[PDB]
């Protein structure tokens, strides 16, 4: 696909400050907690001690029928890149080389309040660049209604219930799963974060050509006189 | 590679145990040969809607509407070439002041918008009836063969094309959708085009009516992401059109500080 | 220290015999399992309104409201600074006198003071909507989170900005009192600036409509409190301006001998 290649180049984000943020959406940087499950939020945003990248997208339940404000649920889908490495030392965020990604991380919430329905997705790719088909090396975990809690394993008895890696699922022609994973919502859950992180840069590098135009302006003021 | 000229979905005609077992199925049902039974129950014969023969068959069905609302549209425009060619060189021996020319020259247009507008609805009918056929099939192995690909995009290509012209942008929405699903058709700035001005027609509907923010937000994010995404399909990315293109988004959609 | 910088008012997910708890608990609800059950009495369903995900939904509620509602003001700045640079721009061929050119100066006046209360009036509407989001949430213990006091401020800060510029001074007074006994808000001279301007509308309109005197005292002391305290907060006290003010103050009010 080659699509994690281009997540390589949005490195420039732990440099640059960010200012402008597109509605409901939340990013921030930080270090890998315990584990390397998630990312702990650093006291400063512009130190070279962030390695990772937090970027959260969050909706409404009932915004379907125009009754968002109703409070019937909530729900966020957010993405993580993993970055090893220290920073370069020059704090210029324009220039700045693609790096390696330790994992990106998947997140789904859905919570549903009427219903008391409640699903909780994560899918981790410890191996985003390296090879190609890495299948094995992709863990997905369902929980549903707390059940079952956090961390179990997957039991032969219970098939796609608590963590477990993608190579678990078949790909034949009757329930092709991990191709359908692929097709529907993998290569496009992808692809969304990705013109997202591109998005979010552009804005925000626009604004520093802007500055620099405000102050040539205010100058020419004194022609007049 | 023309998936059309292959004319079927699949072509359906070995192995000797497969052989011995069609030749006692054969005489079983050579006994029972009934040929005005009529079961009473469905279920057995329901069956046969999961054959390759049924499957080889709708697709004929849906491929005869498209070929003949294709001529519908093939027709009108040499209707519309004779007619405007008939206007010019029949002499007009009744002419002789220059606001004549603007009256007549008005005449031909109302004739042509008639039959442009005819031949789209008397299109569309045969349009519209090919989508039926397609979505009947109930084989998800033949829905995947290249054949099933085209028909299926060619169709819901000319039955955008032709809804579009009767202002009926809303009922576009679910057939674009489908449409950019299939094989390489998201990689087509004109499938996006329409997207845009269609969420861009149901977003003035709810603004117009007053709607909630709700749907107003729904149509205008996606009428900005198939902006873009046409922008980016034909002049490339980081292009001087796609770069206003940013600017008028940034001030339609929402940013927070 | 960006409060907001997570999106959310309280994180959510520890001790085993707690995890036993929600074990059994969990496993009972498995047996009863009825997503169409609709509760005759909402007192125990009311009781969902305390849960953490419960504030949550409303705290990105009330969030979304104010950057819609933000944007707007910003929106609406662009446009007027685009607008003014497009004008100076276009050529006048038809214009060579002053008085023209101050009815031409005029007209972009009254359209950029047309625009501005059309604008601020949206915002003003997005801004209220966050607020009814913010109160209807009942955990105090989830009322004093740092994440918590940060919008509530924000909100009330771009809420009564907006409220002033369309001349609803009154209505201020509430908002602005509410504002001041958050975190050290009272120690911004900004909203006592607000509250000077507020309570002497009110003065007049008491002394105007020959209203009590009772009500006079009332919004003129007031007034003064908030004025003075506003110069001490910025020019500092025994300043040269503290010293104008207190003579402005003892000139206005009543003194006893």
């Amino acid at each position: 696909s080659e699509v994690n290649k281009r997540l390589r180049l949005h490195t420039v984000l732990f440099k640059m400050k960010v200012r402008t943020l597109p509605h409901k959406t939340v990013l921030y940087k930080g270090k890998p907690s315990a584990d390397g499950e998630r990312c702990e939020a650093a006291d400063k945003q512009e130190a070279q001690d962030n390695t990772c990248l937090h970027l959260e997208v969050f909706d409404f339940v009932g915004s379907e029928d125009g009754k968002s404000s109703k409070n019937l649920g909530a729900k966020f889908k957010k993405m993580e890149l993993f970055f090893e490495g220290s920073n370069n030392a020059d704090p210029d965020p324009r220039k700045e080389q693609p790096r390696n990604l330790t994992k990106i991380r998947t997140y789904i919430y859905q919570n549903n309040f009427l219903l008391e329905d409640k699903v909780i997705s994560v899918i981790a790719d410890v191996a985003p660049n390296g090879e190609p088909a890495h299948n094995d090396k992709i863990e997905l975990f369902y929980q549903h209604d707390d059940y079952p809690v956090w961390g179990t394993p997957e039991t032969p008895s219970e098939k796609g219930v608590g963590k477990y890696i993608l190579s678990n699922v078949e790909n034949t022609k009757s329930n092709p799963i991990r191709n359908n994973f692929k097709k529907q919502f993998y290569f496009k859950n992808l692809d969304y974060f990705d013109k997202l992180f591109t998005k979010i840069f552009d804005y925000n590098d626009r604004d520093s050509n802007k500055h620099y135009k405000k102050n040539v302006e205010a100058l020419k003021g004194s022609l007049k006189y | 590679v023309d998936e059309l000229l292959k004319g079927e979905l699949v072509p359906e005609n070995l192995t000797e145990d497969q052989k011995k077992k069609k030749k006692e199925i054969m005489e079983q049902e050579s006994l029972w040969k009934n040929p005005d039974f009529k079961g009473y129950n469905k279920t057995f014969q329901e069956l046969h809607q999961l054959s390759k023969t049924f499957a080889n068959n709708q697709f004929r069905l849906a491929l005869s509407n498209y070929q003949s609302g294709v001529n519908t549209i093939m027709k009108n425009r040499d209707w519309v070439e004779q007619y405007r060619k008939e206007e010019a060189e029949k002499k007009r021996l009744d002419e002789k002041w220059y606001w004549q020319k603007v009256d007549r020259k008005a005449r031909e247009e109302r004739v042509v918008y008639r039959e442009k507008m005819k031949a789209k609805q008397d299109a569309l009918n045969y349009f519209s009836k090919a989508i039926n056929h397609l979505d009947e099939i109930k084989n998800p192995d033949l829905r995947e063969r290249p054949e099933f690909k085209r028909l299926l995009s060619d169709v819901y290509r000319s039955w955008i094309m032709a809804e579009y012209d009767l202002q009926n942008l809303p009922q576009t929405i679910p057939i674009l959708e489908l449409y950019i699903e299939i094989d390489d058709n998201e990689k087509e700035y004109p499938a996006h085009k329409y997207l845009a001005s269609a969420y861009s027609f149901e977003e003035n509907m709810i603004k117009k009516t007053k709607g909630p923010d709700d749907m107003l937000f729904k149509y205008r994010y996606k009428k900005n992401v198939h902006l873009l995404r046409a922008t980016e399909l034909k002049y490339g990315k980081d292009s001087p059109e796609y770069k206003h293109i940013v600017n008028v988004i940034n001030r339609d959609e929402v940013i927070s500080v």
